[PDB]
Parts: C-alpha cells; sequence; structure tokens
C-alpha cells in the first residue's frame, strides 16, 4: 500500500436523472468529483470515485460499514466470474480479508444475521473501468462505465458519460470502505477520488448524450460562461 | 351595445375536447403486506419501533377500513378519500402502542416527551398517522408493564430516526378497571415520498387499450393529462424514460406494458375572430379560426392567419377596407362578403 | 379566478392596442407615396449606375442585392404571435416605387405631379442648393459619377465586415425572445405550494382545502403577467419613437434637399 | 373617452372579493371575531391597494405620451404659424406658404 | 432630489412591519419554532418585492 498524487482532469461525469433531453444546456447541483483535484493513487466520505486498469481481474468486490463488526450490518459485494452477489448480512470481517480462491472464512467469520440478499449479473467485463458510489437517505448508487483506452500512465484526456449501473434500498450507515483482493504475492494499481457538492452545466446533443460539461467554481471564466449559460 | 360597426372583433377562443380515456399500469398484482403490518397481536415500545420498506406490490386501505374500527385517522399531505388512485414512490411503516391521552402529542410542530424523546417528524412531512384503542388486548389485569417509554435525554431526537441506547425508561401500567386517558391505543405511521415519478406501489385500478392519432385524456402511472399520442423516434437509452425540452415540458413518455416510446402533442386550440360590416348595412358575419388548418374544425379558404370561413375569394384587387393578415382584406359587395389581396395603388 | 376581478380585459385591450400601433408604424413610415413609379426600360442616367439599389429581376422575390444581403445577415401556453399586415413583397414595391420615383422626378413627385428632368440636370440642381455653380458639376461629369460608382460598390463590403453593424435590428429580436422565454418559465414556480402542477393538487386534496394552495399560483402567475404586460408598453413606447423619427427622415432626406446640419449624414447633404 | 373608462374600471373594482368572505367591511367587522377578521381585513387592503397601483402607472405612461404629442404641437406653432417653413412636408403637402 | 428622495424611501421601506410580528428577522427567528416562522417570513418577502 504505498500512496501517490496524481491529477483528476476532466473525468467522472455521470447522468443525474432518468430523463432524456436532446440540444439543450441544463444545469444540474449535485455531488460530483471537481475538476482537476488531486486523486489518490493506491498501490469514504460523502462518495467514492474509483478507476482501474488493470487485467488479471485480481479486482472484485469491496467492503462498506461503520464499525466493522458483525454486531452491525456491514455491506459487503463479491464479484465473480458468472454473477455478482451483494450481501447487506452481518459479516466479522478478518484483520486483512481477501478471497481465498475459494473459501469464504478469510473473508468474514460468519452470518449470524442478515437483511438484504441480491444476485445479478457481474458488473467487470487498453481497458480503463471506473466505478462511481455513493449512498444518499438511505439508497445506495453505482454507476459505471468501460472504455478502450491507449497505453498512459496517467487518466486519459476526454469526455465520458457513466451510466447508472444499479440502485439499491439498503439504508444501513457506511463510514469507511475498503477493497477485496482474490488472491501468491503480488502488487496492482487503482485510482481513488472524492465527491463533493458542485454545480455543473451540461451539453447534450441530438442523439441524447453527455458530451461536455463545465465547471462552475473552477475559476472566474467558468463563472462567466455559467451566468451566461 | 345592440350596434356593431365595420371592422374585426376577437370574441372567444376554442379547443378540441377529448374523446376517451386511456389508463395504463403494471402487469403485477403482487398484494402488499399491510395484513402481515397489521392483527399482529404483539408491536413493539414507543421507543423502540420497527420499520418496514413496502415496495413492488398493489397498495389497497380499504382492508384497513374493513380492520378495525380507528379511533383517530389523520392525514396531512393527501386526502383520506382517495388513497385509492395515487402511486406512491416508496412507503415507511412505525408501529408502537401509545397511551390513550398521548395520541396527539406525535405531529408536526408539535412538543412533548414522546414528541421530542421517542419520535420526530420533519415540518415538511408528507403521511398519515391511525391510531386505535387496544384495551381488552394490551392491557393485562395485574398491569402490563412490558411496554416502556422513555423520559429522560439530553438531545432531543432528530426526525426519522430509532434509538434503543439506555432511569429514563418508564413502564407503564394497563388494566381493565381504568377508563379512558391511560388505556393503551396502538398507533401507526405511514410515511410516502411523492415524486411526481414512476413508482412501484400504485392503485388497485386496471389499464385499458392504447390508442393513437386522437385527443384523449391518459394516465401513466401517475403521469396524467390530455393530449396525442404518436410514435416517436427518439433514441431513449434504456434508462431514458421521460423527455424535455428548452421549455422544461414532457414530450415523450416510456409505454410500461409494453416498453416503447410515445412523443406527446398539446391538441388544436386558438383565438377565434368576427369579421362583419355594419349592422345597419347587412346582418351576416364571417369567421377566421387564427393560426389553425381548416381540417381541424366559401366554406373555406386556407390563408397564413388561419382558416376562414364565410367569405369568397376573387381573383381582383382593390383598397383595404377590413384587414385578416398577411395581405389578406375583406369587404362587403348580389352581396356578399369576399376576400381578397390587396392593391398597393394605381400604376404609373 | 372569476373572483378576483377584470384584469383579463385590461390585459387584452393593452395587447390589441400594441399591435394595431405596430401596424401603424409600418404604414406611417413606408406608405407615403400613391402612385407605384416605374423605371425605364433602357438603364443609362448619364453614367451613374444604379444597379446595386434597382430590384433585381432574375430572383424571384424581387428585391436588390443589398437588401439581399440584409436580409440573410439578420437571424407555447396561450401564448400566440399574429402576423404582420404588410409582407415583406409589399414593402419592396413601396421602396421600389419610392427610388423610381426620385431617380426620373427629383423633389418633384413629392409635392404634386411628377415632372420629368435629365439626372445631370438634376445634380445641378442639387449642387446649387449647396453653393456651388453649375458648371462646376457640368466640367467634371465623369469624375463624379466614377466617384459615385465606387462609393455604391464599397458599401455591401462595408456592411459585410463590420459584424455589430446591424446590431439594432437584432436587440429587439432578441429582447423579445428573452421576454417570452421568462414568461414561460415562470410556469414552474411553487409560490409557496405544494406542487406547481393543478392536475397533482387537484387528484390528491379535498375541495375545501384545495383552494390555499391554489389561490398562491394564481397570485403568482398575475404578478407574472402584470409585469410582462408592463415591459411591452414600455418598450412599445420606445419603438413609436424611433419610427416617428424614421418617417421625418423619410420625408425630408428622400424627398427633397434637407438644410439641417448632421441630419441626413456629415457633410452636405445631395440626396438619400 | 380613456380617462372615463379608466376611472370606471376603478370605481367598479371595489366590489370584487378578492378572496373573501364579504365584499363589505361593515358586515364582515360585524359578525366576524376580529382576532380572524383582520386577515380577511388584509386581503380587502392588497387587492385594493394593487388597483391603485394598476391605475397610477396607467396614468404616467398615458401623461408620457400626451407630453410628447404637445411638445410637437408648440413645434409647430412656433415654426410653422410664426414663419414660413423649409422642411418638406412638415406643415402640408406641398409647398408651404401660411398656416 | 429625485434620485435622492427614491433612494431614501426604498430604504426607510425595510423597517415596515407589512401585517406581521416584527421588522427584524433575526428577533422573529430567536423567538418563534421554525415550522411557524416562515408564516411571518413570507409576509416582508412580498412586501420587499
Ligand atoms: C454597374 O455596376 C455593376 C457592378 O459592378 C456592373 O456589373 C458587373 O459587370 C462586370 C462586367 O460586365 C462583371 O464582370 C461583374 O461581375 C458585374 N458585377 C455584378 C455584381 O454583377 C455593371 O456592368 C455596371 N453597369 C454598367 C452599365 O457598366
Ligand atoms: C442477531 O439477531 C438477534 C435477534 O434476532 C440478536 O439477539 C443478536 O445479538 C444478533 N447478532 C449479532 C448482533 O451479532
Ligand atoms: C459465482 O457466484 C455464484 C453466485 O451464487 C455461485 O452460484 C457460483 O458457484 C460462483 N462460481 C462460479 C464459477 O460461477
Ligand atoms: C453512523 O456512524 C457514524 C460514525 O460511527 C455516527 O457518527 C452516526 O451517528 C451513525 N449514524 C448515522 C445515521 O449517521
Ligand atoms: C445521432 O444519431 C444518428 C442516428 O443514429 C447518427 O447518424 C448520428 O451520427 C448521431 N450523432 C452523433 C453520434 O453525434
Ligand atoms: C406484460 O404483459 C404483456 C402482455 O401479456 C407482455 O407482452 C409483457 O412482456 C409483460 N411485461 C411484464 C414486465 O411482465
Ligand atoms: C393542414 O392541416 C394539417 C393538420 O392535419 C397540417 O399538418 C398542415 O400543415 C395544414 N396545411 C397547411 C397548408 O398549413
Ligand atoms: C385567378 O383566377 C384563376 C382562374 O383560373 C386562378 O387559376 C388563379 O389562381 C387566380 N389568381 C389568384 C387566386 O391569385
Ligand atoms: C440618351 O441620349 C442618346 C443620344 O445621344 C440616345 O441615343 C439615348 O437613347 C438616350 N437615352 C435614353 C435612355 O433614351
Amino acid at each position: 500500500r504505498t500512496q501517490s498524487y496524481t491529477n483528476s482532469f476532466t473525468r467522472g461525469v455521470y447522468y443525474p436523472d432518468k430523463v432524456f433531453r436532446s440540444s439543450v444546456l441544463h444545469s444540474t447541483q449535485d455531488l460530483f468529483l471537481p475538476f482537476f483535484s488531486n486523486v489518490t493513487w493506491f498501490h469514504f466520505n460523502d462518495g467514492v470515485y474509483f478507476a482501474s486498469t488493470e487485467k488479471s481481474n485480481i479486482i472484485r468486490g469491496w467492503i462498506f460499514g461503520t464499525t466493522l463488526d458483525s454486531k452491525t450490518q456491514s455491506l459487503l459485494i463479491v464479484n465473480n466470474a458468472t454473477n455478482v452477489v451483494i450481501k447487506v448480512c452481518e459479516f466479522q470481517f478478518c484483520n486483512d480479508p481477501f478471497l481465498d480462491v475459494e473459501s469464504e472464512f478469510r473473508v468474514y467469520s460468519s452470518a449470524n444475521n442478515c437483511t438484504f440478499e441480491y444476485v445479478s449479473q457481474p458488473f467487470l467485463m487498453k481497458n480503463l473501468r471506473e466505478f462511481v458510489f455513493k449512498n444518499i437517505d438511505g439508497y445506495f448508487k453505482i454507476y459505471s462505465k468501460h472504455t478502450p483506452i491507449n497505453l498512459e500512465r496517467d487518466l486519459p484526456q476526454g469526455f465520458s458519460a457513466l451510466e447508472p449501473l444499479v440502485d439499491l434500498p439498503i439504508g444501513i450507515n457506511i463510514t469507511r470502505f475498503q477493497t477485496l483482493l482474490a488472491l501468491t504475492a503480488g502488487a496492482a494499481a487503482y485510482y481513488v477520488g472524492y465527491l463533493q457538492p458542485r454545480t455543473f452545466l451540461l451539453k447534450y446533443n441530438e442523439n441524447g448524450t453527455i458530451t461536455d460539461a463545465v465547471d462552475c467554481a473552477l475559476d472566474p471564466l467558468s463563472e462567466t460562461k455559467c451566468t451566461l449559460k | 351595445s345592440f350596434t356593431v360597426e365595420k371592422g374585426i372583433y376577437q370574441t372567444s377562443n376554442f379547443r378540441v375536447q377529448p374523446t376517451e380515456s386511456i389508463v395504463r399500469f403494471p402487469n403485477i398484482t403482487n398484494l402488499c403486506p399491510f395484513h402481515e403490518v397489521f392483527n399482529a397481536t404483539t408491536f413493539a415500545s414507543v421507543y423502540a419501533w420497527n420499520r418496514k420498506r413496502i415496495s413492488n406490490c398493489v397498495a389497497d386501505y380499504s382492508v384497513i377500513y374493513n380492520f378495525a374500527p380507528f379511533f383517530a385517522f389523520k392525514c396531512y399531505g393527501v386526502s383520506p378519500t382517495k388513497l385509492n388512485d395515487l402511486c406512491f414512490t416508496n412507503v415507511y411503516a412505525d408501529s408502537f402502542v401509545i397511551r390513550g391521552n398521548e395520541v396527539s402529542q406525535i405531529a408536526p410542530g408539535q412538543t412533548g416527551n414522546i414528541a421530542d424523546y421517542n419520535y420526530k417528524l420533519p415540518d415538511d412531512f408528507t403521511g398519515c398517522v391511525i391510531a386505535w384503542n387496544s384495551n381488552k388486548l394490551d392491557s393485562k389485569p395485574s398491569g402490563n408493564y412490558n411496554y416502556l417509554y422513555r423520559l429522560f435525554r439530553k438531545s432531543k431526537l432528530k426526525p426519522f430516526e430509532r434509538d434503543i441506547s439506555t432511569s429514563p425508561l418508564q413502564s407503564y401500567g394497563f388494566r381493565p378497571t381504568y377508563g379512558v386517558g391511560h388505556q393503551p391505543y396502538r398507533v401507526v405511521v405511514l410515511s410516502f415520498e411523492l415524486l411526481h415519478a414512476p413508482a412501484t406501489v400504485c392503485g388497485p385500478k386496471k389499464s385499458t387499450n392504447l390508442v393513437k392519432n386522437k385527443c384523449v385524456n391518459f394516465n401513466f402511472n401517475g403521469l396524467t393529462g390530455t393530449g396525442v399520442l404518436t410514435e416517436s423516434n427518439k433514441k431513449f437509452l434504456p434508462f431514458q424514460q421521460f423527455g424535455r425540452d428548452i421549455a422544461d415540458t414532457t414530450d415523450a413518455v416510456r409505454d410500461p406494458q409494453t416498453l416503447e416510446i410515445l412523443d406527446i402533442t398539446p391538441c388544436s386550440f386558438g383565438g377565434v375572430s368576427v369579421i362583419t360590416p355594419g349592422t345597419n348595412t347587412s346582418n351576416q358575419v364571417a369567421v377566421l379560426y387564427q393560426g389553425v388548418n381548416c381540417t381541424e374544425v366559401s366554406n373555406v379558404f386556407q390563408t397564413r392567419a388561419g382558416c376562414l370561413i364565410g367569405a369568397e375569394y376573387v381573383n381582383n384587387s382593390y383598397e383595404c377596407d377590413i384587414p385578416i393578415g398577411a395581405g389578406i382584406c375583406a369587404s362587403y359587395q348580389s352581396q356578399s362578403i369576399i376576400a381578397y389581396t390587396m392593391s398597393l395603388g394605381a400604376e404609373n | 379566478l372569476l373572483q378576483y376581478g377584470s384584469f383579463c380585459t385590461q390585459l387584452k385591450r393593452a395587447l390589441t392596442g400594441i399591435a394595431v400601433e405596430q401596424d401603424k408604424n409600418t404604414q406611417e413610415v413606408f406608405a407615403q407615396v400613391k402612385q407605384i413609379y416605374k423605371t425605364p426600360p433602357i438603364k443609362y442616367f448619364g453614367g451613374f449606375n444604379f444597379s446595386q439599389i434597382l430590384p433585381d429581376p432574375s430572383k424571384p422575390s424581387k428585391r436588390s442585392p443589398i437588401e439581399d444581403l440584409l436580409f440573410n445577415k439578420v437571424t407555447f401556453n396561450g401564448l400566440t404571435v399574429l402576423p404582420p399586415l404588410l409582407t415583406d413583397e409589399m414593402i419592396a414595391q413601396y421602396t421600389s416605387a419610392l427610388l423610381a420615383g426620385t431617380i426620373t422626378s427629383g423633389w418633384t413627385f413629392g409635392a404634386g405631379p411628377a415632372l420629368q428632368i435629365p439626372f445631370p440636370m438634376q445634380m445641378a440642381y442639387r449642387f446649387n442648393g449647396i453653393g456651388v455653380t453649375q458648371n462646376v458639376l457640368y466640367e467634371n461629369q465623369k469624375l463624379i459619377a466614377n466617384q459615385f460608382n465606387s462609393a455604391i460598390g464599397k458599401i455591401q463590403d462595408s456592411l459585410s465586415s463590420t459584424p455589430s453593424a446591424l446590431g439594432k435590428l437584432q436587440d429587439v429580436v432578441n429582447h423579445n425572445a428573452q421576454a417570452l422565454n421568462t414568461l414561460v418559465k415562470q410556469l414552474s414556480s411553487k409560490f409557496g405550494a405544494i406542487s406547481s402542477v393543478l392536475n397533482d393538487i387537484l387528484s390528491r386534496l379535498d375541495p375545501p382545502e384545495a383552494e390555499v394552495q391554489i389561490d398562491r399560483l394564481i397570485t403568482g402567475r398575475l404578478q407574472s403577467l402584470q409585469t410582462y404586460v408592463t415591459q411591452q408598453l414600455i418598450r412599445a413606447a420606445e419603438i413609436r419613437a424611433s419610427a416617428n423619427l424614421a418617417a421625418t427622415k423619410m420625408s425630408e432626406c428622400v424627398l427633397g434637399q434637407s438644410k439641417r446640419v448632421d441630419f441626413c449624414g456629415k457633410g452636405y447633404h445631395l440626396m438619400s
């Protein structure tokens, strides 16, 4: 776990609602990832932007919890080759839990109690995978995007929307999150950024796909652009 | 006045009435677990209350009417009589038992020990509160002290939260010898979240068939109104349901039962103008429907200003007498009302 | 709403008055002459070349090249737009009549019957009206004709090059668009009510409890309409003043020769 | 005509209710209890104040136009009557002689 | 004189009550509960508009 600092650039734009628009310049106000921010490089707060580019499929699932104890229900997502499972069951996490590859003893002691259960098609599929995780007013939202990329150590420059992927009515306490691995030692890298409230000016095309955005609080020129629409 | 001078006057407007009504709703007929919420014969204490998220089912409330003779039934955001037509985004159920004298303690903009130390509500709350006596069920002859209530706390409770940590807790005394004002009443708080959006728990009513190219009322899972439904061409992505424009108005709908895009257009409307010479001259009139083609209604003549009825078009050109619109004028001439293209002046 | 009074009659009357005034402005500016004069078939006027301002018979709409460039260079819930009474072709015919009358007669057709006069003689008369004798014109005819031709030629390029040369005409359109957009965007406000949709309020509350919510919407919408109407009246006054000035200029700089300074351009006036 | 109709509208605006049980002060004050009658009074107060404001604004807007016309008349008196004017089409159609 | 009179009137209009319990926001907020403070705030807002 070696830290690094890098620049976010123009990444992390998602559709705020489920309404179709075209040939308009709309203005919205929500939690976002500000343009050109110091995102951290690994080898929760309001929300999380996660970015990965590995191919070995060493990464799958996440841990979300407040007390990190089985006494209180803690969100736990597992992702394997054929399905994805979301358990809001009670889990007693180990010191450094991970997938054994295939027992679940090291992931958790046991599930004495459980509330929510979900199973569906796995999220995961040169290529960059981006995910936005955020919970608000007792709801969990996960947005995702897969995009082919060229050879580039840092994040690509451009625009790409984050289509909605899943919504869950979980309604629990989340304060901290940790990364799950399925391991023989090795190395991996991923990018983490944090979201805070912002006002944005989103631009739509004739097909209804977001193509450009403006951060209204970045510099005076952007404020002028926002006030002139 | 009883005499009208020569000219053109605007009298009123016209609109196209709807033909019929179209209702659409999901296939499913799952019944909501409201019965499970009720007649449980065991309800939690006032300070320790359970939640429940009702979803993916049909909500019927007349079963609550046939369930018990409720003592108190208050609603704030909606009207009690027509709960059977709305569709709510989500439902939150709170169930507990409180002393009969404390029924009115819990309410928005209200203060009380139960109000501030057991359960709190927001100022803009939307929902209902139901209550009725259960003395014959939850009152032991020697006293039912299993029900407790909190009385002491450093801080007031926030809206929509549960507290279990724990003498602040005092046990109740319920005996059949007691009268009104002390017997236990069971109470349920129902909370909705109206969002004028597609929702899980709709009403019991049933859909109908779908029509096109006809002015008609519609009700698509709460999207009510009137208009003309036609086939659409917009490229809706799987999560796209509605549609808007620069003016922020609905212009497309996703059909629930058969996933398809439907364009909505407003029905025809406009103004009506009356062309007449003086009453002392003649007694006939002509009518102009502004900005409407003649299909929407000497008999007919289509101009740029709309549809003209009662006037005869002619080749010749004269000086303008009664202005109509884009270069057209009307006049009285064995005798009738004619319309023509005005003349700018004699050639030279 | 019927309990609030008779505001709607006042609104309708004000809007109708504005529209009638709009028609009268154009009528007063352009419909000066009584005859439709026509230019002769042979366009030779002593060396002066008017082809840039006379109507072009090749194109269908019968407009001069400069008029074409000007035409090309300028670009609901109970709200309707009414068409103007005079089409563009009629205005073009008025303009062509004025040009033919001024080319073939001078200032005589504005005071009575039109009387012929050769163009160089008219130009000599106009020189004699600023303190210069006729022999100055008659001995420098070709130089003056060439200078006039070049000056006319430069106008199309001057109009095309400068971007904001026609800002005055664009401002009217922009203000009308902004006012209408604001008026229609005001419909989605709540004004301290449960919702901005009357259908939802009528289908979620008892009849006695709905009036309290409906009154707020009614008051807000009445206030919005009143503000829009007042702004429209104030703008109409300014437009009327502009139209009056334009009519004065048409009568004094086109139908005659003006002695007022800087009224018909910078220099000594000759024609327009 | 306009000066008469404006006054008639202003007078006829008194009998409107503006969202109150009655459109007369004496009856509504005699019957109802003041602690809830003051709001009913306030509604009428605002309703009538708006009518007064509208009337005054319209009168100002008309007065501006009348002043413009009066200035034009003063100029025509100074130029066409006290002298002979060379401006085309300012003192009638033709060559001006007098007025 | 006209400009000065207009500004002075506009400034002095801030101390009117417009049929509310007071003309200071801070006094109303720090005395009444939030569900009733708006009933008095809206009148002040309308008058100032
Ligand atoms: C009047 O001026 C016009 C504009 O320059 C002349 O039309 C040009 O004529 C030349 C030669 O005939 C052409 O090469 C140009 O393309 C023409 N210009 C346009 C815009 O069509 C016209 O010839 C002049 N009239 C006379 C009698 O000389
Ligand atoms: C599981 O739930 C039971 C009650 O159903 C509770 O007594 C027990 O403590 C819970 N287990 C935990 C919190 O680990
Ligand atoms: C993957 O997860 C699903 C979820 O139940 C499980 O059924 C399956 O056995 C797991 N393994 C494979 C190889 O699919
Ligand atoms: C959630 O956990 C945090 C941190 O332990 C705590 O401060 C908070 O009170 C808990 N509950 C909610 C509703 O945030
Ligand atoms: C919009 O969609 C049309 C039809 O699929 C397509 O031809 C056009 O290229 C699209 N516009 C883009 C991709 O900018
Ligand atoms: C609803 O029923 C129709 C007709 O039987 C069918 O075509 C459609 O697929 C059904 N949809 C769902 C979600 O069950
Ligand atoms: C005639 O009415 C139809 C509507 O049915 C409209 O589409 C069409 O444009 C109208 N014709 C003309 C010439 O305006
Ligand atoms: C004049 O009358 C003829 C009759 O054949 C007609 O074809 C033509 O359209 C008329 N001209 C108009 C209506 O302007
Ligand atoms: C101008 O005068 C000449 C004589 O030199 C004549 O041939 C010509 O026709 C005249 N122009 C016109 C338009 O008649």
